[PDB]
RNA sequence: UAGGCAAAGCCGCCCGGUGGAUGGCUCGGCUCGGGCGCCGAAGAAGGGCGUGGCAAGCUGCGAUAAGCCCGGGGUAGCCGCAGGCAGGCUUAGAACCCGGGAUCCCCGAAUGGGGCUUCCUGCCGGGGCCGAAUAGGCCCCGGCGCCCCGUAAGGGGCGGGAACGCGGGGAAAGGAAACAUCUUAGUACCCGCAGGAAGGGAAGCCAACAGGGACCCCCUGAGUAGGGGCGACCGAAAGGGGGAUA
RNA sequence: GUGGGCUGGAAUGCCCCGCCGUAGAGGGUGAUAGCCCCGUAGGCGAAACCGCCCGUGGCGGAGUCCCGGGGUCCCGGAGUACCUCGGCUUAGUUUUGCCGGGGGAACGCGCCGGCCACUGGCCGGCAAGGCUAAGCACGUCCCGAGUCCGAUAGCGCACUAGUACCGUGAGGGAAAGCUGAAAAGAACCCCGGAAGGGGGGUGAAAAGAGCCUGAAACCGGGCGGCUACAGUGGGGCAGGCCCGAA
RNA sequence: GUGAAGCGGGGCGAAAGCCCCGUGGAGGCCCGAAGGGGUUCUGAUGUGCAAAUCGUUCCCAUGACCUGGGGCUAGGGGCAAA
RNA sequence: UAGUAGCAGCGAAGAGGGGUGAGAAGCCCCUCCGCCGGAAAGGACCAGGGUUUCCUGGCAACUUCAAUAGGCCAGGAGUUAGCCGGUCCUAAGGCGGGGCCUAAUAGGCACCCGCCGAAAGGGAAACGGGUUAAUAUUCCCGUGCCGCGGGGGUAGGUUCUGCGGCAACGCAGGCCCCGUCCCCGACGCCUCGGGAUAGGGCGGGCGGGACUGCCGUCCCGCUUAACCGUCGAAGGCCGGGGAGUGCCGUAAUGGCGAGAACCGGCCGAAGGCGGGAAUAGCCGGGGGUUUCCCCGGUCCGCCCGACUCCUGGGGCCCGUGAAAAGGGGACGGGGAACGAGCCCCCGCGCCCGUACCGAGAACCGACGCAGGUGCUCCUGGGUGAGAAGCCCAAGGCGGCUCGGGUGACCCCGGGCCAGGGAACUCGGCAAAUUGGCCCCGUAACUUCGGGAGAAGGGGUGCCUGCGGUCUUGGGGUAUACCCCCGGGACCGCAGGUCGCAGUGGCAAGGGGGACCUGACUGUUUAACAAAAACAUAGGUCCCCGCGAGCCCGUAAGGGUGUGUACGGGGGCUGAAUCCUGGCCACUGGCGGUACGUGAACCCCGGGUACAACCGGGCGAAGCGCCGCUGAAGGCCGGGGGCCCUCUUAAGGUAGCCAAAUGCCUUGCCGGGUAAGUUCCGGCGUGCAUGAAUGGAUCAACGAGGUCCCCACUGUCCCGGCCCGGGGCCCGGCGAACCCACCUCCAGGUGCACAGUCCUGGGACCCCCGACGGGGCGAGAAGUCCCUAUGGAGCUUCACAGCAGCCUGUCGUUGCGGGUCCGCUUACCCGCCGCAAGGCGGGGACAGCGGCAGGCGGGCUGUUCGGCUGGGGCGGCACA
RNA sequence: GACGGGGUUGAUGGGGGGGCGGUGUAACCCCCGAGGGUUUCCCGAGGGGAGAGCCGGCCCCUCCCAAUCGCCCGAGCGUGC
């Protein structure tokens, strides 16, 4: 929407900040042990309740 | 009517929002209180000894 | 603000502006006017187009002013004056 | 489910609530209006039977009454009991001579007027019994009343009769007026539902009921309630 | 005539691909026994958001944010899960463990008032800033919940906790080879209220002419007496032996 | 004991020789360890915080304490005991407890109980005010144990699980463990647009990060037998081709 | 598109009145887009575009009209032109 | 299965050349071709989504194909406000504290207090230009506005008042505080006159562009915000005037001694114009460099004109179309000596939102889904009645994310078809016919409105002239008329002429007669029923005088009710019109003197040292009994002689009919056909029609059901040819259903319908296309039927039970006098009050609690047996 | 898929020329044209003459272009009755 509260702005703020794999040096460091991460989503496929 | 043409209308309203004391989706904005907590009707937090 | 205008509460006006493009600028109402306590009919002399509160309006220059229209100003003397 | 409409009523349910806030106030006598007051103006009120008069007071009191019919804007109404018979006048019903046409009548002092309210209707004031303190009055309906003589009256007979000789032509029509008022509109018949829904619903060829007794519980209480009797024979006896 | 001699197709073995069975492993589970046992207006539990040099999750922490101070243990390594790239910390004693402190955002009993967005907003008192100004405005800090006790100063209750405890409200399914009394069951569940346990407890008792001697819990009395469409089924108490003893 | 020899990439294994034991519970370490290491039997220990016990100390009261005599005067708990009606409950039965409606005592020369009520006798007691340790319930948590399970099992969860995720919501909720002793994690050459392929390396073994073992179904290739005039699978007998090392 | 009440003129006529033309702009009026609905082909689709759709033909379309936002009514209960 | 289906259908699509790149039909650029253009498509934007936005890079995965592309992946970046919204206000409503209720609460709310409740209502104040990869009323430039506060000047004031005008009213109209009142805020629908602006067009001019066969036409630019000032149409008002032989009017209604004409004035829109402001922007011509500088133009005269904005007139309502914050004014009271609404000048304006999509790929529907949400709001030219369709701009798209070849069958969607013309079929289903506008003309019937576009007949193109009715400006003495010139609208006449066809495409009624049925418009089974069902206006009956009636709640209390018989509630009927018969036995309801019966309490007796217990008395409602009631549920037959009579009362009246109601039955007689089980018209001891259970009844209306007639046609005789997409073949992606194994044919046999058994007959094997006979083909633990000591819901005369209501009794219940009277203080009801308490009415009644009887399918739980040539009815073969 | 014809020693498809055919008479030019005007050299729907013009998934003739270059299959041997 176009007119947000925002305390809704922050929670879409902390989702879009976790929204990301694990950087490429855990993926050295754990020895391709950790390559996913759970908070990370596609806008069109996972919908947050925010 | 009533299966994918009346889903149709669940894209804009909205029932329940982010409750501020649980923190889940269940604040009744129109009833003004929590389906989850029960905080905004009740003071003591609600839960059943019929929920496991 | 877009609902805000399909609404019929703002006037629709549309200009050309020296830049050549045509808008539209959604302005304001004008208020009613002041009306006579007794019959109702707007007051001479105060019955100017004004778009917004706030704006003093000066009443005529008699007992009453922005009240009671001369006629029932009159009226009301001619009967006290007897009473 | 199961409980039929006229149990569902007394839930005050939106749609069979009065919408009063389309009203400009309650038509009724304040406690203490005494002296001479203007008639300033007369109004249709929303869901009403009859125009309302706003009337203020010397002291500045404004009170709605029922317009008596040939009240107009302007006129000079007395109030007490120093007020002349006149129409439009509120007095108490122990000073009202015997034979006149009287409208608003309070049953007991101060309850604001409660019979002969509704449009071309009024009260005859039949009798006086001063010794204590009631007036014999004919209520609209032609029953006999006493009421207290202390109470208020208005003289006269309510304006805006003659409304219900014009038929409401159309379905339309009503409706309107209905959403005016508290009316649930339309009304279905009972014998048109099935058996859950009424009494009178279910069977192959549909048929009404036979009379309840004044006993029965809510949910059975329907159709005839206790009749004393019912079709033209009742209309003989009565007269 | 059969063989050289073969289509598509069939059966079997070997090798490979796919798959992830089997076997071995186990810092996980489960059951039993023993201990220990309350937290919160000094603002809890729970939640949101943030926090790492490269850091998304978990874990920890709270704008002093995988951490700050003091002491004890522990001596040479350290920078969580987590084996990378850097740069540092540490013999002026770190990391780590234990005790005591500091910091501790927003929401939360949440308590100035709101809250359709975990954010917004008021008054009073003090302070700062913009400003020519002592005006006006803006910002920061503190107080301001309800119901009570108390003369007042002051003090109390509120919310949470896996189960257990006390008072109240209180079914049906099923069983009776149907079903209603009945049972299931004073159960499930709901409402209220406590503690580390609760409740009970000191004879208007039990007995039978002989005598026991507050209470709770365990073993027994006993499926006995008794209740019951005398059906299904339900079901003691005194007495006796113990734990403990006021 | 890290002693001699053997096998081995590596010994804790085998052969021979020693030793400790109040310690042969158990674990780790390049394969199977009493003596390599942690530990175990056993012993010692706290600046600080907390708990328990003992000794000692400070203080207050109206003799309230012990024994004997005298008393026959005063006190000793009310909508209570009890009756009746309705109802829930109880083994409580003409006899359990209670709640509600109505009625409703007495006073120690009195009142209550002794399985229907009343009377007499005898026996036992003193309701309607309050407290009370110990001995008993439970498991979020801590410790120990195990004819328990061993990754489709065992808690839903051995893992970035109450997670990802599903439902407007109340609620619901997975899948998913294993390189090697050591990264020694595959240099270098050729080809490819690249994933990658060939050669060549590391290692005891590719066990190659898509990582222990690596079954069947399934698919590809090779090999044996059949294959276009003959109706199918299974068994027996006779034969052809092929295998027939242990 | 039709053309109610009301209002002009003309014609016939003895009076009443009747007739023609105009003006006027009523109605849960008519035809018909938008919008709303959902009749037929028993059309297409029928492991669909779709757990109810598409084409065609249709019904209403100034009103008991269609539609956004906010609000109220909750399970033996609601709400129902049923 | 299978390299198979699908990747078609819903009215767009690509092609050539070049570049990039390992690789190009698909990415980038140009050219050509197409689609939208009141929009599945352009402009804006709410919710929802939440980074999808922008830049750089990339292609393992993701996209029904490809890819160097991307809403994908990796890395980086991006959302700027006193004036745009929130914020403020109140609406319908909601929440919290207090109180009252509750076993209790986190349950209820009539009361008191407070607060919340709209990003479409009310409501302070910003516009234009420029700029970025991405924000723009937010940044920058320019020009302003609002609120609050201050300084200076001025008017004004300093006991006391501002001045002018006959007036309407005009004009800088002192300062501070407080109060009250009024007004604005503040309001529907329909219709018709007037004024503007946005937009569009025509002629001329200047500049620029398009094209080349001929002509020389065609296209583009020529703009002007907020804000300041001034002017002000309608309407209203003031002064003069003083009118009935009337006089003045409108689009329409019309106006006047209750004051007309006419004259003069006052208040008074949108918007115009100047200032802003040409210095901007645009167009054209040049020079730089990184977006800067210079030069020229930015004009003249007309027309149309909104769906946008303003104004006024008229009408409609059993419908009357919010409130508050805030603001303005007036009228008062108090204070100071100063001091403004005017002019200059100074200061301050917090917090949150702000990217992007806004949907045939950013929302919901598991999807990058033909649905739904939102076409929610806006839209140029030509044709045209049109916001219709068709064609084309501005602007966008070729991404409703497979391509190519072939031109069998068959399928889906289209076109045409000689002669016949419904012979097809349940049925004219489908298709066809008709179709716009103008003229002429139009029946039965009718509720007099209608029927009606009834029906039916005729006309329609293009060209050349000649006219008319208006309109809009300008010029003529010149406000109307008249003449001249420019523009616009509509209508007519004469002549010429072409086609098969002139509403030439597009767009666009077939018509008529009759019956049944519901009066009509309306509503309905979201997903098999749209109807004759529901509703409806109208009719009628019942409960009710308000402390009512009916209904909700455990209670406190509540709805109807801000109400009051022209009203609230409850039934039945269903417009209008003519009508609406007889019956109170039954099932209900209601009323009733006496009598019988009828519970608890109570009283009397017996019994019991007391009780338990036993008998009697009294006896409420109710029931029995007696009456009333049919627009209460309904019923309406025989026998006998208009009369009597029987059965549970009466004995089917007016009407109507082989009915949507008649079995027999294709009833009988007529109509219509060559032939009519249907239909229409009559007939009627009518199996079993009939009166608000509504009867008769069709004007109007109908996506209702039916028959006949005309027209019409590929429905058919009877089939043929063509078009687009599937199809088939190639390239690419790549499933599912189903599957014990897998099956040539005949005649048998068998759990009686065999791929597999018996006896025969055949077959070289493999592959492709097609079909739907078989595989008792696939789908779905058969819904039919029965069984089960299985359910659910519904009914009542089932077995029981519980509320609710009525009735008695115990308590509340007190005080005086002789079961009766009175009283008020209890208690109850209403008014006033914040509360305290007051006033009025009722009154030991009522109300409330316990107990008892009655009514009680309103609600709860259950039972509704078995045998049985299936079940059921019967029977009892059940002892 | 197949089948049939031709393949340079050749008319197999195309091109070109000719035949036959469909439609209906193009362009240009000349004449007539209801009427109007820059008066009769202009406008003007349309009519006439000469010329048709366009077109052919048919036939003939003519090597102008292309039927090319190429890639495959293929018996052959033993044995017994
Ligand atoms: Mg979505
Ligand atoms: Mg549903
Ligand atoms: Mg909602
Ligand atoms: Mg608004
Ligand atoms: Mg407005
Ligand atoms: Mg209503
Ligand atoms: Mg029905
Ligand atoms: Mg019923
Ligand atoms: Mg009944
Ligand atoms: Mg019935
Ligand atoms: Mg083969
Ligand atoms: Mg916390
Ligand atoms: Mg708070
Ligand atoms: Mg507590
Ligand atoms: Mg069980
Ligand atoms: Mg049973
Ligand atoms: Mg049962
Ligand atoms: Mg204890
Ligand atoms: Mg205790
Ligand atoms: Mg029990
Ligand atoms: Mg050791
Ligand atoms: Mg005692
Ligand atoms: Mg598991
Ligand atoms: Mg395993
Ligand atoms: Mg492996
Ligand atoms: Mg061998
Ligand atoms: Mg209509
Ligand atoms: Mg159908
Ligand atoms: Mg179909
Ligand atoms: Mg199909
Ligand atoms: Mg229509
Ligand atoms: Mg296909
Ligand atoms: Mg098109
Ligand atoms: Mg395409
Ligand atoms: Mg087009
Ligand atoms: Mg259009
Ligand atoms: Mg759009
Ligand atoms: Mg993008
Ligand atoms: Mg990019
Ligand atoms: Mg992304
Ligand atoms: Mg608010
Ligand atoms: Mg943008
Ligand atoms: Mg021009
Ligand atoms: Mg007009
Ligand atoms: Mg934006
Ligand atoms: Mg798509
Ligand atoms: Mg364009
Ligand atoms: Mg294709
Ligand atoms: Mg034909
Ligand atoms: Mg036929
Ligand atoms: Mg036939
Ligand atoms: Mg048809
Ligand atoms: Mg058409
Ligand atoms: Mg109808
Ligand atoms: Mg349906
Ligand atoms: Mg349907
Ligand atoms: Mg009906
Ligand atoms: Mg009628
Ligand atoms: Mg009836
Ligand atoms: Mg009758
Ligand atoms: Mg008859
Ligand atoms: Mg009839
Ligand atoms: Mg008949
Ligand atoms: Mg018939
Ligand atoms: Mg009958
Ligand atoms: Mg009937
Ligand atoms: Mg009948
Ligand atoms: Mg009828
Ligand atoms: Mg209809
Ligand atoms: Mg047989
Ligand atoms: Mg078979
Ligand atoms: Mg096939
Ligand atoms: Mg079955
Ligand atoms: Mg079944
Ligand atoms: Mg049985
Ligand atoms: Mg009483
Ligand atoms: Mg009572
Ligand atoms: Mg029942
Ligand atoms: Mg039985
Ligand atoms: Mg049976
Ligand atoms: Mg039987
Ligand atoms: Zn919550």
């Amino acid at each position: 929407a176009r007119n947000k509260p925002l305390g809704k702005k922050l929670r879409l703020a902390a989702a879009l900040n976790s929204n990301r794999n694990p950087p490429l040096w855990v993926i050295a460091k754990t020895k391709r042990r950790v390559t996913r991460s759970p908070a990370r989503r596609h806008w069109r496929r996972q919908k947050l309740k925010a | 009517m009533k299966g994918t043409p009346s889903m149709g209308k669940h894209n804009k309203g909205k029932t329940h929002i982010r409750c501020p004391r649980c923190g889940r989706h269940s604040y009744n904005v129109t009833k003004k209180y929590c389906a989850s907590c029960g905080w905004g009707r009740s003071k003591r937090w609600r839960r059943y000894n019929w929920a496991k | 603000p877009r609902p805000a205008y399909r609404s019929r509460s703002l006037r629709r006006v549309k200009v050309k502006t020296p830049g050549g493009r045509t808008v539209v600028h959604y302005e304001k109402r004008a208020k009613g006017v002041p009306k006579c306590a007794v019959t109702g009919q707007p007051l001479g002399g105060m019955n100017s187009k004004v778009y917004r509160f706030g704006i003093s309006t000066r009443a005529p220059s008699r007992p009453y002013g922005g009240v009671v229209s001369h006629k029932v100003l009159a009226r009301a003397i001619r009967y006290a004056v007897r009473r | 489910g199961k409980r039929i409409l006229v149990q569902r009523r007394g839930r005050g349910g939106s749609q069979f609530r009065s919408p009063s806030w389309k009203r400009d106030g309650p038509v009724r006598y304040p406690p203490n209006i005494s002296g001479r007051g203007i008639v300033v103006e007369i109004l249709h009120e929303p869901g009403l039977n009859a125009p309302v008069a706003k009337i203020r007071m010397e002291n500045g009191v404004e009170f709605f009454n029922y317009a008596a019919e040939g009240l107009y804007v302007g006129q000079v109404i007395q109030v007490g009991p120093d007020a002349p018979p006149a129409v439009g006048n509120v007095l108490p019903l122990g000073k009202i001579p015997e034979g006149t046409m009287v409208f608003n009548v309070e049953k007991r002092f101060g309850d604001g007027g409660k019979f002969a309210r509704s449009g071309g209707t009024y009260a005859l004031v039949i009798g006086q019994r001063p010794e204590e303190n009631k007036t014999i009055v004919r209520l609209p309906s032609g029953r006999v009343i006493e009421v207290d003589a202390r109470g208020r009256a208005t003289i006269g007979i309510v304006a805006g009769g003659g409304r219900v000789e014009k038929p409401f032509v159309k379905a339309g029509k009503k409706y309107h007026r209905a959403r005016a008022k508290s009316w649930k509109y339309p009304t279905v018949r009972g014998k048109a539902m099935s058996p859950y829904a009424h009494p009178h619903g279910g069977g192959s060829h549909q048929k009404g009921g036979t009379p309840v007794p004044k006993t029965a519980p809510p949910g059975q209480k329907v159709g005839f309630i206790g009749s004393r009797c019912t079709g033209r024979g009742c209309v003989r006896a009565r007269a």
